């Protein structure tokens, strides 16, 4: 039972590890995309975006 | 023979005959079980 519990805890830790890494990558990419895009000049202010 | 090689003359004997052997084995097994249990919860009094 002790080894089985250790197996379960290690699997849970690996799941948390991958979820946290994916969340970090997604958050950083989302912030970079938001910074890259955003407000653009309207048609009357200037011709180009 | 009993002085030199006590294997053939003396038959198998229970672990409980040895002083503290069962205590040490129980302590080690309980330590392993506590190590397994703490990782999943079930707060228990630490052995050492």
């Amino acid at each position: 039972s002790a080894i089985s519990n250790v197996i379960d805890w290690f699997n849970s830790l690996l799941n948390f590890q991958d979820t946290t890494t994916s969340n970090q990558i997604n958050q950083q990419n989302f912030q970079i995309a938001t910074l890259a895009s955003g407000i653009k000049k309207q048609q009357w202010e200037c011709r180009y975006s | 023979k009993l002085l030199s090689d006590p294997a053939s003359v003396i038959g198998p004997l229970a672990q409980s005959m040895i002083t503290g052997l069962t205590g040490a084995l129980g302590n080690l097994n309980t330590a392993i079980n506590q190590i397994g249990d703490v990782l999943v919860g079930t707060v228990v009094t630490p052995i050492n």
